[PDB]
């Protein structure tokens, strides 16, 4: 029973980092978006403040 | 970035709170008792 | 009155008049033109100068044009000769049938009914799609909202909506194309023609069509909404019927105002749209209402951009609406249909003293059993199932078997599909989900569950599965 | 004189404020001192703005603007075929002249309701994938939206060159002539993809609008349209067309830095608030027409680039709301060799079902199943789905530049879905598959001839390919 | 004709006219200066004023300060007497060796090839480097962005580029150093000089430079890249060659168009790019191709921008890339040279219809092998060690010695032609040289001189 | 009128979110330059002089008071927005409604973790 | 003056980000185009021209040197930001600091994995 749950144990440990490497896949792919969305947020802010006077 | 899973308070920074509870909280009885 | 244009700026168009100003709202006709090209006044600029919005296109307007003034806003034919026929934003015939022969017109502006006109009945209003019925269930002269982002299912959705509630309408109902595909409009009105509920040979058409599509200047798209509330208005007005008003889609509305907002010369606000789009929207939907001189069941698709339901325009629908059902692009990559997103549609009408105290308790255990299994997605995603408890696990399997079960096939959904649509009665979903919550299908497959009508289709798919 | 010319006040962010030109009219064209020419968009009190399809370096201040009196209009017509012309419709392959005796506005509004009717007759692709799960009608709007190096204009020269079958013949019905709108493309891409249709000899039935990099941002504005008049000159006389643009996500990016310079408030990503009506008022010119207007239609086949795979992004989410479904192309799948990388749970055709022939339909149907049970599992039940679905979508990968006829597309997937190739392994498929073809094009001209002519499988037609499909399996490796 | 200036606002001047208003993008010269100033025209204000970008600081300039116009754009000294040499965007040597005597000057501003121009079907441009030349190869006429920057040797495979095409095809080089640092560019200066690229003594420099530096206004920076194209298109269109241009930074270039557009009152785009980033990345790059007469193929480094790749400078320069090519560390660190990743290095023309069939199958069991390899190295069966085995002599051969540090190292370097490539990395994947140990492939040329240090 | 007169009265502002959307518009179309999100400058100051006006009397001045109930919609539960962050920071507490425990049956749905009375104790029965 | 007469001289700028603001309050005001938070279009232009001119001379020119040290203070360790991506582009490497580091008893807390040099051995001793 040692060696059978030590092998489970590494799967399942290989599976969540392969599970998490995804998960920060997508989650980077979202950020850059959320930042580049910002960026052009706050020079649209700016731009209309500017044209207003 | 350290203590970035409990500082981000998802369903897995609410467990490992549970958990420091439930350990310390045993310790504690465990801790006052023998006072 | 005339006067003679001086600016053309896309949409916008300012006429200078020499005499006799026409009022804001107007409807001025410009001279020398092939077709009908009708200008609204918007503002007053000064220097007796006003700046109108454009119902058709502004090619080859020429500065010094001449243009008359209506004295009046635009009026479209009003009554029971509508019925049957298609009409633009202007009320001008365009299904080749001749002229609207009706005996009043009304203008498309109007006043909102006021507060001592509003009713309060809140009898409920069976779709026999399980997820509404059971969730978030409409109600009988409410506003009803369906939201979602692009290719997720509004249109099919209202087109069910069509099938199950107009053709068993007692009353009248008018379909306002607002800024949609116009081989969309035209299937609406053969498949209206196929099922008798447009008669082209008697007077016993009981739809009315407006349609300004995607293809349509921006003042136009900003408009035809309101000739569709001028026909339904009247006939709840004048002849105190029960209406159903179908706007696919009224994002289109605000959008329009968008495009042209620029040109009258108003400073931006919030992700670029019109400083006025919050008081715009409001003018346009307080007279989508039932008043205490008859009703009017609305049903709203609105458009969500990039899938983002913060944006200004569906952020600022959300009020305006008795029953909402907002659609999911992540539900409907799932394969479940339709894509409503459970733990986001309302209902005002989701009260136990107006649904019954059954329905109420099943609506909302299974709106937990959703949230509670959306909360362990995460622990699901990263450490696997294994490393949840039993009651946990269980949890989990009635939540999917949930999800599966709220999906269902539509009729209009048969030629893409195969699967026969069904409609399934309020009593048979609430007992269907009752059955599901206590734990009578535990050992079912979930996938037995998936695209089926009542809870009896579910067991019978699982003894084909087995 | 001002009132048919102008003299230029200033020259810059591709706009020129004119001086003069009383008589003109909004969307006029009108011809610059130096060979340019140019679109009057505003018309304003005391001046003309002009938006100039070339460089401003050509046009100075004080320059004189004549009016040609036209609203801007290209060449259209049966002349134009096999011809590279600009946004303008100027030849600029070297041939000469357009000997064009018609003009068509390119601003014209889509018909309407009542002028149109169903999709109901196939527009084919030669591709597996698409003509078998994503069926494409004559009329209809089919959006190929995906990430940057996917196969999206592989697809559509695929289906430019698969037209030729029809185009050769003598069924007038059946012929399709086409339109390529490059815009923002590399020229030498524009170059090379003529290229390819002059080998296959499909540019006597294809006109190419190019607008690529290098042009001026309003000549990219203006192909699509151009383009699109074309096209309309044959949905409007009878004949059938295709146009493909290649693509709308350039066409947006010029458009946007055409409203950012004039000073228009940005939205979403920058973007101004019409860039939805900009792509809403083309894609609704592609129509099939009821028989009182000519019996004709005019296809449209948008392409979108997506960044990263987001599909849910502002342009790609205003096209996908403007068309009758698409296409998507993933990276991951065409990585792993499997092309065209069509995603088959993620692409649709919403009215392209009721134009699939009978007999694409008969193996299609039962396609599609098996497809969707193979993806929704990944025992002994569930191990058979799973065999199945990978030989199907070994089945359906395919060569480039060389789309198959429907009959032999029906007939490799025939062989496919009635389970004739559990037998093999799957790196054999493809093998098989192509030498399979060969057999059937050598000796069995026949039951293809009677499945194209028939258009769908007979009983006889049916127990001939199982006979021919079971003699080639047994004496094949 | 002769104007005054009537406005000075940072690196933007308003300068108006009497007679004879310029065109946009014509060269200004400022009068009454010790170093020239140059202006370049961007717009018509009206009222017989032009708006103007400087290529210099505008320090010290006086409202009415006389400005003639030169009456052409920038104009640079093209020629072979421009190799070896430096100058700056404005065609002026900064390398203090004198005057660069050539006998014509070309505009820095062109319109692209014409369509009849175009080269019909992709060549491949062989640079005698083996990991390149396989698995990723360059197109003539294409765009390839190099990836990587400090330590993983950039500036010997841009040499060893320049060397092998001189010698190959007797094709010359331009580098554009856009925005460089002036210390890195007196060491690339050096660098040349030592590895005889560069030669002051002689006339057979086979690299032309041009120099936008970074403390120049961002006009100079975003010219400095249309000068060594200029350079570059004079070698190609009146001598027919192969020219290699280099272009470094090309996000440089971006950042500086953007800075101008900023400059000049333009309404920011997305991420607060310039409104033209398209159209202005795409006048540069569309001079880049193959025309009848020769083509310009562009090596070009890439910078990304917060490690996005959807960002728009990126995206917009990926959309007219040809090839990839990564310097990576994890294969410098390793022993290999050059550090070519030659997993992720990519390439358009890598197709069966473009190199033909045995090219592309050659470099695909390459690289399937080397992604077995990877796997398999995950994991530390029967004969996964003999996939090991294969893997790591394709690694070793994939190094090469390069001529332009035979002064530095000692050894030869190696010009690899294409037959042999392919055929040397055909062998070893079959297994004709199994037996031949594991470092009798590090630092070869053909797979003979593998046999020949396995003698050895 | 009830504050002044001894009496005391409850006012909610169902809700301020809306009022601060009217009246960026009316700003916007007076060619006031926006500010944040397009708010103009004085959005803070428009709900503060409006918050500041509940208040509880002495004995002097009639003994009076007035409670204010404020609404603020939140989207997505982003509460660092700006019109929700300016009217954090001016009243005396918070009652803080979640989506989450709505649906999980918590209802009404008050999140007593950040739901804070500044008060507190200090304004209850001895019982309670 | 020392770099120009055979001495050599260090210079600390303690910081530039204050510059930066500085100078982008100076252009705000001027009427001059915004750009990303509001920078100017010129402030890299700024920094570049004001770094350029730390230089090591040759022997020629007295062989004397000027050594620059720009400092940069960052948002929550983002050097992303316009300000830092300039100097970062401008500059020959990064001492980069942090506050983990500092709490965590490494003190300088000098984050060797994300400093660089890219002079590097070439300005070391034998020994070291
Ligand atoms: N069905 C296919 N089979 C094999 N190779 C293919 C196939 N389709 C495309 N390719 C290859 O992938 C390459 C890129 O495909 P293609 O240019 O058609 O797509 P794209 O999305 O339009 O690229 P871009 O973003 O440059 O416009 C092609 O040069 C071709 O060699
Ligand atoms: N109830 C449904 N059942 C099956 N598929 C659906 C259903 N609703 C939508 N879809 C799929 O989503 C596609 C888009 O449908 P549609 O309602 O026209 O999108 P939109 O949200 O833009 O109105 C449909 O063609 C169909 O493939
Ligand atoms: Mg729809
Ligand atoms: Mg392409």
């Amino acid at each position: 029973s040692t060696t059978s749950e030590q092998s489970a144990r590494m799967t399942a440990m290989d599976n969540a980092s392969k599970n998490a490497s995804e998960m920060i896949d997508k989650l980077t792919l979202t950020f850059n978006r959320t930042r580049q969305a910002v960026i052009t947020k706050e020079l649209i802010e700016i731009i209309s403040g500017a044209a207003a006077l | 970035g350290a203590g970035s899973i409990r500082e981000a308070g998802g369903a897995f920074g609410k467990r490992e709170q549970a958990e420091e509870e439930r350990y310390f909280r045993a310790q504690s009885r465990e801790q006052l008792a023998a006072l | 009155a005339t006067g003679r244009i001086v600016a053309v700026i896309g949409a916008v168009v300012d006429v200078q008049f020499d005499e006799g100003l026409p009022p804001i709202l107007n409807a001025l006709e410009v001279q020398g033109r092939e077709t009908r090209l009708v200008l609204e006044v918007a503002q007053h600029l000064g220097e007796s100068t006003v700046r109108t919005i454009a119902m058709d296109g502004t090619e080859g307007l020429v500065r010094g044009q001449k243009v008359l003034d209506s004295g009046a806003p635009i009026k479209i034919p009003v009554g029971p000769e509508t019925l049957g026929r298609i009409m633009n934003v202007i009320g001008e015939p365009i299904d080749e049938r001749g002229p609207i022969k009706t005996k009043q017109f009304a203008p498309i502006h109007a006043e909102a009914p006021e507060f001592m006109e509003m009713s309060v009945e809140q009898e409920i209003l069976v779709t026999g799609i399980k997820v509404v019925d059971l969730l978030a269930p409409y109600a009988k002269g409410g506003k009803i909202g369906l939201f979602g982002g692009a290719g997720v299912g509004k249109t099919v959705l209202i087109m069910e909506l069509i099938n199950n509630v107009a053709k068993a309408h007692g009353g009248y109902s008018v379909f306002a194309g607002v800024g949609e595909r116009t081989r969309e409009g035209n299937d609406l009105y053969h498949e209206m023609i196929e099922s008798g509920v447009i008669n082209l040979k008697d007077a016993t058409s009981k739809v009315a069509l407006v349609y300004g599509q995607m293809n349509e200047p921006p003042g136009a798209r900003a408009r035809v909404a309101l000739t569709g509330l001028t026909v339904a208005e009247y006939f709840r007005d004048q002849e105190g019927q029960d209406v159903l008003l179908f706007i696919d889609n009224i994002f289109r509305f605000t959008q329009a105002g968008s495009e042209v907002s620029a040109l009258l010369g108003r400073i931006p606000s919030a992700v670029g749209y019109q400083p006025t789009l919050a008081t715009d929207m409001g003018t346009m939907q307080e007279r989508i209402t039932t008043t205490k001189k008859g009703s009017i069941t609305s049903v709203q698709a609105i458009y969500v951009p990039a899938d983002d339901l913060t944006d200004p325009a569906p952020a600022t629908t959300f009020a305006h609406l008795d029953a909402t059902t907002v659609l999911s692009r992540a539900i409907a990559e799932l394969g479940i249909y339709p894509a409503v997103d459970p733990l986001d549609s309302t209902s005002r009408i989701m009260d136990p003293n107006i649904v019954g105290s059954e329905h109420y308790d099943v609506a909302r255990g299974v709106q937990k059993i959703l949230q509670d299994y959306k909360s362990l997605q995460d622990i699901i995603a990263i450490l696997g199932m294994d490393e949840l408890s039993e009651e946990d696990k269980l949890t989990v399997s009635r939540a999917r078997k949930i999800q599966r079960f709220l999906s269902q096939p539509f009729q209009v959904a048969e030629v893409f599909t195969g699967h026969m649509g069904k409609l399934v009665p309020l009593k048979e979903t609430i007992k269907g989900f009752q059955q599901i919550l206590a734990g009578e299908y535990d050992h079912l497959p979930e996938q037995a569950f998936y695209m089926v009508g009542p809870i009896e289709e579910a067991v019978a798919k699982a003894d084909k599965l087995a | 004189d001002l009132e048919e010319t102008g003299r230029v006040l200033s020259i810059g962010d591709g706009i020129a404020r004119v001086h003069g030109l009383r008589n003109v009219q909004a969307e006029e064209m009108v011809e610059f001192s130096s060979g340019l020419k140019g679109m009057s968009l505003n018309l304003e009190p005391d001046n003309v703005g002009v938006v100039v399809f070339g460089n401003d370096k050509l046009i100075k201040e004080g320059d004189i603007v004549k009016r040609t009196g036209a609203i801007v209009d290209v060449p259209v017509g049966e002349e134009l075929l096999g011809r590279v012309v600009d946004a303008l419709g100027n030849a600029i392959d070297g041939k000469g002249p357009i000997g064009s005796k018609t003009r068509r506005r390119v601003g014209l509004k889509a018909p309407g309701i009542i002028p149109r009717i169903s999709v109901r007759e196939p527009m084919q692709t030669g591709i597996k994938a698409v003509d078998s799960l994503v069926p494409i009608g004559r009329g209809q709007r089919e959006l190929i939206i995906g990430d940057r190096q996917t196969g999206k204009t592989s697809i559509a020269i695929d289906t430019i060159i698969n037209q030729k079958r029809f185009n050769d013949g003598s069924d007038e019905k059946k012929k399709l002539y086409c339109i390529y709108v490059a815009i923002g493309q590399k020229r030498s891409t524009v170059a090379q993809l003529v290229k390819r249709l002059t080998d296959a000899d499909a540019m006597k039935y294809t006109i190419v609008v190019s607008a690529t990099a290098s042009d001026a941002a309003p000549l990219q504005y203006l192909a699509p349209y151009s383009g699109c008049s074309m096209g309309e000159y044959f949905r409007d006389n009878g004949k059938h067309a295709l146009i493909i643009y290649d693509d709308l996500s350039k066409q947006a990016v010029a458009y946007r830095q055409m409203s950012l310079l004039l000073r228009r408030p940005p939205g979403r990503e920058a973007y101004p608030g019409d860039v939805f009506y900009l792509h809403s008022r083309l894609l609704e010119r592609a129509a099939k027409m009821n028989d009182a207007f000519g019996g004709g239609s005019l296809t449209a086949l948008p392409v979108i680039e997506t960044q990263a795979g987001d599909v849910s992004a502002y342009i790609p989410t205003n096209v996908i709301s403007i068309t009758d479904g698409q296409i998507f192309l993933e990276t991951e799948l065409f990585y792993k060799g499997i092309r065209p990388a069509i995603n088959v749970g993620l692409s649709v055709s919403r009215v392209g079902s009721a134009a699939q022939t009978r007999a694409m339909k008969q193996v299609a149907g039962t396609m599609k199943l098996e497809l969707a049970q193979y993806r929704e599992v990944a025992d002994a039940a569930t191990q058979q789905l799973l065999s199945r679905g990978v030989r199907l979508t070994e089945l359906l990968k395919q060569g480039q530049y060389s789309p198959m006829a429907i009959e032999e597309q029906v007939a490799v997937i025939y062989a496919g879905v009635r389970g004739y190739l559990d037998k093999l392994e799957p790196s054999k498929i493809t093998k098989f598959e192509n030498a399979f073809l060969s057999h059937v094009v050598s000796q069995h001209q026949a039951l293809l001839g009677t499945i194209r002519a028939d258009g769908k499988i007979s009983e006889q037609s049916d127990a001939k390919l199982k006979e021919i499909v079971t003699n080639f399996l047994a004496g094949f490796e």
